[PDB]
């Protein structure tokens, strides 16, 4: 099987730059080189096939280029509806082989986030457990640090992280740090914190209950 | 299978193509 | 031109996994076209499982020939794919794929690329058996007030297999929406949140209700979330 091999994996980018993502092969493929588009939404969507050839309704800032083992495909004024993840594919032998895909994604100005907290609702105390959510929303970049204090400790493995992908508009990320207990240590404290630190912060900024009143 | 073939199979048409 | 996929969501192992996928354009024996089945597996990979024709003849992805079979159901315009002695590995999303077969004299000839799909369909493989989510409001409140806008969601917790749809007040709700992407607790079930931001001012005017599925269940719950007032 014929070994395909995409640069950068991921790279990230203004609205106007050019992009250019590279496709390299283990053999020579001749030239029977298609390009595709992964979006969340939709459907996976070609672009380009046999190393040049744009499809209808592909916009002509894409354009394809390469010969050998060595393709390229590059996005000439980058624009928001560009922003995907981007699969070249050999036509050229019997098993049919994709790359292993560019993800590209937006550059943009710094944003702190708005940090929320959600004591555990009513109905999930009764079954047992307590979970309580951090939201931090909207921000750039991606990189931020939460921490959880309960009556000033931190809290190990206790709680699990989840990250939105990039805002199509907004170009922007959200996170929960969901923090979940049995409802035995949830009863024993009294002060529930969460501590959150980002560049575009210059003091961290907490968020934080007193369990009932 | 028919797939590979039509790898060659250019050549052949490209062969045609010239006479 | 439509590609609808469909099948289960949850298979045993040792089974044999049925997809089928109704094309809603022009006839499958149009004989301009192949018709494919492509996969990709958690981990981004890209595995093209297998090509057919209007005439009968099939080609199979080697790793998998022992045990695959694609063929048109020309009567009702479907393509079928069973995929027998699935195992976890088998995990995957399945997508229906069309493409041209050009002729001897097209000046495309023998350039053979995938020029439609379908949106996907998503399988586990697993001997864990299925479970729906539990739903809790994640209440507005004081705590989750900044500035003139609150925040406010609703968990879903404790589900397996993937995947769950949120939606907010039957989808008439689509603004500053966020339904995070799930995790894999240590009980080996799934769980997130979906929490919207809405100006402070709205509340005790509009209602917000999520609305949950979990097709792999049967599962469908609407949550109310109502303010707090801390
Ligand atoms: C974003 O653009 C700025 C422009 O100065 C650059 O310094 C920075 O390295 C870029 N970061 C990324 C992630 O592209
Ligand atoms: C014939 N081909 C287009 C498949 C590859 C070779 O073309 P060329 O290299 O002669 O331009």
């Amino acid at each position: 099987d014929i070994q395909m091999t995409q640069s950068p994996s991921s790279l990230s980018a203004s609205v106007g730059d050019k992009v250019t993502i590279t496709c390299r092969a283990s053999q020579s493929v001749t030239k029977y080189l298609n390009w595709y588009q992964f979006k969340t939404g939709q459907a996976p969507r070609i672009l380009i096939y046999g190393t040049y050839t744009l499809l209808s309704g592909v916009s002509p800032r894409f354009s394809g280029a390469g010969s050998g083992s060595l393709y390229t495909l590059t996005i000439t004024n980058i624009q928001p509806e560009d922003f995907a993840t981007y699969y070249c594919q050999q036509a050229h032998s019997t098993p049919w082989t994709f790359g292993q895909g560019t993800h590209v994604a937006a550059n943009r100005t710094v944003a702190a986030p708005s940090v929320f907290i959600f004591p555990p609702s009513d109905e999930q105390l009764k079954s047992g457990t307590a979970s309580v959510v951090c939201l931090l929303n909207n921000f750039y970049p991606r990189e931020a640090k939460v921490q959880w204090k309960v009556d000033n400790a931190l809290q190990s493995g206790n709680s699990q992280e989840s990250v939105t992908e990039q805002d199509s508009k907004d170009s922007t990320y959200s996170l929960s740090s969901t923090l979940t207990l049995s409802k035995a240590d949830y009863e024993k404290h009294k002060v529930y914190a969460c501590e959150v630190t980002h560049q575009g912060l210059s003091s961290p900024v907490t968020k934080s209950f007193n369990r009932g009143g | 299978n028919w797939f590979d073939i039509t790898n060659w199979l250019w050549y052949i048409k490209l062969f045609i193509m010239i006479v | 031109v439509q590609l609808v996929e469909s099948g289960p969501g949850l298979v045993q192992p040792w089974g044999t996994l049925s997809l089928t996928c109704r094309v809603s354009g022009d006839s499958v024996s149009n004989d301009n076209y192949y018709w494919a089945w492509i996969r990709q597996t958690p981990g981004r990979e890209l595995q093209v499982i297998g090509t057919i024709y209007y005439s009968g003849t099939t080609y199979y992805n080697p790793s998998l020939r022992n045990r695959v079979t694609i063929s048109l159901d020309k009567s009702v315009n479907v393509v079928s794919l069973r995929l027998g002695s699935v195992s976890a590995a088998d995990t995957a999303q399945y997508y229906c794929v069309r493409m041209p077969s050009h002729g001897f004299w097209s000046t495309s000839f023998s350039y053979w690329y995938f020029d439609l799909w379908g949106r996907g369909h998503f399988v586990a493989v697993s001997w864990a058996s299925t479970k729906g989510p539990s739903v809790f409001p994640l209440a507005p409140s004081s705590k989750s007030t900044s500035g003139g806008t609150a925040a406010l969601g609703c968990l879903v917790k404790d589900y397996f297999p993937e995947p769950v749809t949120v939606s907010w007040n039957s989808g008439a709700l689509t603004s500053g929406v966020h339904t995070f992407p799930a995790v894999l607790q240590s009980s080996g079930l799934y769980s997130l949140s979906s929490v919207v931001t809405v100006p402070s001012s709205s509340l005790g005017t509009q209602t917000y209700i999520c609305n949950v599925d979990h097709k792999p269940s049967n599962t469908k719950v609407d949550k109310k979330v109502e303010p707090k007032s801390c």
